[PDB]
């Protein structure tokens, strides 16, 4: 059709799932991914295999000694190399049909015009301040915005697809779903009787995220298992302050949560990266209802929950 | 944590399958710190694999999946210890002692028969098994542990009448199945259940209620001549069919096709539906190729052999035409004939991540916290996209994992051969791989070592409504007692039945 | 009670049964109510059923 014979042969098993028109939409789409750590590498791998037009992998950090000894896009012994540069050869090789590019400059320093070339932006390991900034830029220019992160056994994804139209098989029917800004999503008011009732059925993973975002804001990094005792102590204090601040019992997040939220566990990257990449695919292809607006994963319980928070 | 890390760096694990789930799972195990892995897969890499089997690139097409998966992993982690087997897990080299090597087995299979075998091996060896599967956007994981959980076969698991295929097709699938049957009749193992000629004894045909109540040779003798086959199949047979006047009182008669008459009549290429002439030409072309191939190497039908696939496409579309149905694209027919499961990277990635999380809980001595986890496409009413459920205890009535299991089978002991018992019943229905059947009477009936060949009606051995058989699979370390009932009111198409 | 069975593919059915479950579920499916597996001899009364039953098939690809 509008794809070559080689592409039809390669993409055969997914064209049989989502159709040739959806595959053609992916083929036209360019994605920015920020952060090439465990979760970012999974997302990159899934998007590149799916056959997007292009993926720009942006990371300004070096591979460090504390980074895992095994990383599937990075050769062992790359301590000190820029992480996106270190990821480029293996990532490109997953799918030569995709234009895979590297950017080594800090996302914070990027002008608003840098974003306009992309159909979707996906942020991993970024600060709350950065998430809000880029979501605002994406809303201006109608760009699909995603963020996600993993912490120990837990992980999350968030989407802001603005006013999002798609088709779904009942024959296709066209539907619309409306998302809110990430600032609203992260700053829910738990005062009203309505909110107080919502809270009963809200996963505590949403407060976990608030605690971990504030750690990242306060420390400039995430909790690390090398500084477990030091980081555990501060996380407990942040739990107290964050929850007290929202008028919620600190005990909604159990006291031993610190045992389960450290480091990047590869299977958690795979789950969270699989869910996030597939939402990107759905959003780009405008096929099937996207999760509105948070997915929370707890790998101890095997729970994966979709919460609509913000409005 | 120390104990768990030591278990993981210590012991040895087995991954059965190096495909969509298997490649993801191999990666996750290595990055999680599993320092000794064995990986088995019997297949070679195909271009259709490359949208989701990310350890394989185009240059690897035609090499062993398992061997390439290992090579690819060693490029990002040289210290991994991986053993790759280019082999089937069904091979008797993989005996109970082989399985006992492992602290954990993980399935990454795409069919039930192999999963049944692995279930039995893990029960025999008393090694925990993580079972999993995917299809499209959906999938699931679960843990199997002898004496603690249901086994893979504790619950019953989820078919065309001969006469609807041979005489009265009304759906494209009937025509597709007919063409597969035709391919096997012409070039494959001649099976009696795959007859393609009109059925001369069909209840709907018979006028009185007393009677209603009750191919390769020929193609060989023509040199596999396309035109002669076309006429026999698309002309001669249809006219014969039109004999059976009762059939066509109700429904649209089929319309026979004549070779010379036919000869003088967007999405992907393969998604186009061609005209009758083109399929008739494809049919001819494909036969001439297949006959040539049947001289170098009976053939086995494979959706990925262009000629075999073209044969089935053309034959089914001509038959569709004859019975006044719209013809179908090669792309559609490939799905249906090949039973292709649509598949993508993300579903397999999620399932593989869950496999390892379940594995960690097992090896951490926390099996009480293991779950069956379903992956949904959309959240359930409790907002759950991944739905965990507690593990169930062994089913006391399971025909596999119970103490001394027994089943009951109703057949006709006078018309059922000893080959049908080995193949349709003990091998296929009950999933034994290397079986040994003998009568319960103080009389070896089937032997593992191929002996016997019997392959004689059953009643000619001292077998009647009440006899009992002792089927062993020593490889599977599994014994099943089969109780026979006899009957003659089974059905035109039901040759045996497992009594429930 | 009117009950809703909902399958993975979003197939929504309105059933209608009496509160005193093998007949409702009418063997390639497993049936759940808010987390818990539905036995053949389960009753709505026994389960606190007013609602929605979820159905799950085992996939065999990989
Ligand atoms: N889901 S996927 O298709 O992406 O990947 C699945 C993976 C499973 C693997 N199959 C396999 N691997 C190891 N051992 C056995 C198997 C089998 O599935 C089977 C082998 C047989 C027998 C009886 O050995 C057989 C039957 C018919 C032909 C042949 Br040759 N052998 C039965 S089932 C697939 O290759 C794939 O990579
Ligand atoms: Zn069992």
């Amino acid at each position: 059709g509008g794809i070559s014979e080689e592409e039809a042969a390669q993409y055969d098993r997914q064209i049989r799932l989502w159709g040739l028109e959806a595959q053609k939409r992916l083929r036209a789409s360019r994605v920015l991914l920020v952060g090439l750590k465990g979760l970012g590498a999974e997302i990159a791998k899934n998007l590149i295999l799916a056959g997007v037009k292009g993926l720009t992998m942006l990371d300004h950090e070096q591979v460090t000694p504390e980074d895992p000894g095994a990383q599937f896009l990075i050769r062992t012994g790359s301590v000190g190399r820029n992480r996106a540069e270190a990821s480029l050869e293996r990532a490109q090789n997953l799918n030569p049909m995709v234009d895979v590019k590297v950017d080594t400059e800090d996302i914070e320093k990027k002008p608003e015009s840098f974003f306009t070339q992309f159909d979707a932006v996906c942020l991993t390991c970024c600060s709350r301040d950065v998430i809000v900034k880029v979501d605002q830029i994406c809303h201006k220019n109608s760009i699909k915005f995603f963020t996600g992160d993993v912490f120990g056994y837990h992980g999350y994804t968030f989407a802001n697809l603005g006013e999002h139209e798609f088709v779904e098989e009942k024959t296709m029917v066209k539907k619309k779903v409306v998302f809110c800004p990430v600032k609203e999503a992260l700053e829910v008011d738990w005062s009203s009787e309505k909110a107080k009732a919502a809270l009963k059925r809200t996963t505590s993973d949403y407060f976990l995220l608030q605690v971990l975002l504030k750690f990242r804001t306060d420390k400039g990094r995430d909790p690390s298992s090398d500084t477990y005792e030091e980081d555990s102590e501060l996380l407990l204090q942040i739990r107290n302050d964050v929850l007290d601040s929202l008028g919620i019992s600190p005990d909604l997040l159990p006291e031993d949560f610190v045992r389960y939220c450290f480091s990047e566990m590869a299977p958690v990257c795979a789950v969270v990266g699989g869910i996030l990449a597939q939402e990107i695919v759905k959003a780009l292809s405008q096929r099937d209802p996207p999760h509105n607006n948070f997915f929370f994963f707890d790998g101890m319980k095997g729970n994966g929950i979709v919460e609509c928070l913000g409005p | 944590p120390r104990e768990l890390a030591e278990a993981v760096a210590g012991g040895r694990v087995l991954v059965v399958g190096a495909g969509g789930i298997g490649c993801e799972l191999l990666k996750n195990l290595v990055l999680t710190g599993f320092s000794h892995i064995d990986l088995i897969d019997l297949d070679t890499i195909d271009v259709s694999n490359l949208n989701r089997q990310f350890l394989f690139q185009k240059k690897h097409v035609g090499r062993s999946k398992a061997q390439v998966a290992k090579e690819s992993v060693l490029q990002f982690y040289p210290k991994a210890n991986i053993v790759a087997y280019h082999d089937s897990i069904m091979n008797p080299d993989y005996n109970v002692e082989f399985f006992r090597q492992f602290i954990l087995v993980m399935n990454a299979l795409d069919n039930r028969a192999a999963r049944n075998h692995v279930n039995r091996m893990c029960l025999a060896a008393d090694v925990p098994l993580i079972e999993s599967g995917t299809a499209g956007y959906l999938g699931q994981v679960t843990t199997i542990k002898k004496g603690v959980t249901e086994c893979y076969e504790c619950h019953p698991k989820p078919t065309f009448p001969g006469c609807t295929i041979r005489n009265t097709p009304s759906e494209p699938i009937h025509c597709i199945v007919w063409a597969k049957y035709l391919f096997n009749q012409l070039f494959g193992e001649e099976d009696a259940d795959q007859e393609v000629s009109p059925d001369r004894a069909d209840p709907e045909a018979a006028w009185e209620p007393t009677e209603a109540e009750a191919t390769k040779e020929w193609a060989k003798s023509t040199g596999y001549d396309p035109v002669k086959l076309f006429t026999k199949l698309f002309k001669d047979d249809i006219r014969y069919l039109l004999t059976m006047d009762k059939l066509w009182r109700k429904r649209k008669p089929p319309v026979p096709l004549d070779w010379a008459e036919v000869q003088s009549q967007l999405g992907l290429k393969d998604q186009q539906v061609l005209d009758v002439k083109s399929y008739a030409r494809l049919f001819s072309k494909s036969i001439e190729t297949l006959r040539v191939h049947l001289a170098e190497k009976e053939l086995i039908w494979d959706k990925d052999d262009p000629s075999a696939m073209d044969f089935v496409t053309s034959a089914a579309n001509l038959r569709m035409h004859i019975f006044s149905m719209n013809m179908k694209s090669r792309f559609d027919i490939k799905s249906m004939a090949g039973n292709i499961i649509p598949a993508i990277a993300t579903t397999n990635a999620v399932i593989a991540g869950l496999i390892v999380l379940e594995g960690l809980k097992i090896l951490s001595g926390k099996i009480d916290q293991c779950r069956t986890i379903f992956l949904n496409k959309q959240p359930n009413p409790r907002k759950k996209l991944l739905v965990p459920c507690a593990l169930d205890p062994p089913n006391p009535n399971c025909y596999v994992c119970a103490s001394k299991p027994e089943v009951t089978v109703r057949l006709n002991v006078h018309k059922v051969t000893v080959l049908t018992l080995q193949d349709k019943i003990v091998k296929e229905k009950f999933a034994m791989v290397a079986p040994d059947v003998q009568i319960e009477d103080g009389t070896i009936l089937i032997s593992s070592e191929e002996e016997t060949e019997n392959n004689k009606k059953l009643s000619e051995f001292g077998i009647r409504n009440g006899s009992r058989l002792q089927a062993d699979d020593f490889l599977q370390d599994y014994t099943l007692l089969i109780n026979i009932l006899h009957s003659e009111d089974l059905g035109k198409d039901v040759e045996f039945e497992v009594v429930g | 009670i009117k009950l809703k069975v909902i399958g993975q593919d979003s197939s929504e059915i309105h059933f209608k049964v009496k509160m005193t479950l093998k007949k409702l579920k009418e063997n390639s499916l497993r049936f759940l109510f808010e987390g818990q597996r539905i036995a053949d001899n389960h009753t709505p009364k026994e389960l606190g059923m007013e609602d929605v039953i979820e159905v799950y098939q085992e996939q065999t690809g990989g």
